[PDB]
Parts: C-alpha cells; structure tokens; sequence
C-alpha cells in the first residue's frame, strides 16, 4: 500500500495556509484551557470511578491489615 | 443601474488609449480622434476616483480532489515582479 491507489473521491476542495503566516500559537489561553476543560468532562464518568473503588480497596488493605496485627487480650 | 454607475465611473477619457497601427498617418487619427472621441467624458461623478491599493501575496495553496478526471492540473507561482523593475527582464 503506497500512496496514490487508496480511493476514489470527488467533490472535495480543501484549503491551507503557509505555516509562516498564520502564527505559532493561535489563542492558546483563550481556546485550550476551555477545550480541555470540555475534554475532562467527556471522559471521567467513564474513567474516575473505578480508580476511587481502588483507593478504597487500598485504604481498607493497609487498615485490616494492621488491625489483624493488633491483638489485644486482658489477663 | 449598476451596469449604469459602472459605465459612468471607469469608462472615462483620461484611462483610455486610442491606439492604431497600419497604412494609417498619425495627422489624419489625430484629425479622426479629435473629430469624434472629442467631448467623450473627463470628469467623475461625485469625485469617486477607483485607486489602486496594494495586494498582498498570501502564499497558500488549494486542492480540488475530483478523481473522475484523465489527467491532473498543477500550477505553483511565486512573488510579483511587477513592471517597472529590470527584475522583469
């Protein structure tokens, strides 16, 4: 697969400028920072919730785990 | 109208050259020119005068992919000389 026998395609125009012209960071405290903000709330209902069952299961390892140790008898 | 104010505000006899060439004697244009483009135009309407400004070469480049076709066109230009320059030559 080389380069120029991939498809058939028709009705496209597509336009571009020079990498010289159009400047080096278009807005990028004005754009990024809210586009990234959207990016985050896309993805952690389907990220974050499983990594607090872990931190949960951490918590409660080293817990039980120290509890077990302790003994406490009275005689 | 616009094919009217069009008419009026380019076609106006200092942007005009008569030009000839031939078996002809620049005594009898000149007689013919004075005879009939006399009295043509010279003076704009409400001082609108069209003004060259200069353009600006952007540098860019568009693709129209439509494979439907024999053969492929490609043109790439650079920078205008312009005229005045021997750069021209």
């Amino acid at each position: 697969r080389q380069f120029g026998h991939l498809t058939r395609v028709r009705h496209v125009i597509t336009y571009s400028l020079s990498p010289f012209e159009q400047r080096a960071f278009p807005h990028y405290f004005s754009k990024g920072i809210p586009n990234v903000l959207r990016r985050t709330r896309a993805c952690i209902l389907r990220v974050a919730p499983p990594f607090v069952v872990f931190y949960l299961v951490y918590t409660w390892g080293t817990q039980e785990f120290e509890k077990s140790k302790r003994k406490n008898p009275a005689a | 109208a616009d094919l009217t104010e069009y008419l009026s505000r380019h076609y106006k006899a200092p942007r005009m050259v008569l030009a000839a060439a031939g078996g002809l004697e620049h005594r009898q244009l000149l007689d013919l020119a004075q005879k009939h483009f006399s009295g043509l135009s010279g003076t704009y309407d409400e001082d609108a005068v069209p003004t060259l400004t200069p353009c600006r070469f952007t540098g860019s480049e568009i693709r129209h992919r439509e494979d439907g076709l024999p053969l492929a066109h490609v043109a790439i230009a650079v920078e205008g000389p312009g005229w005045a320059n021997p750069d021209n030559v």
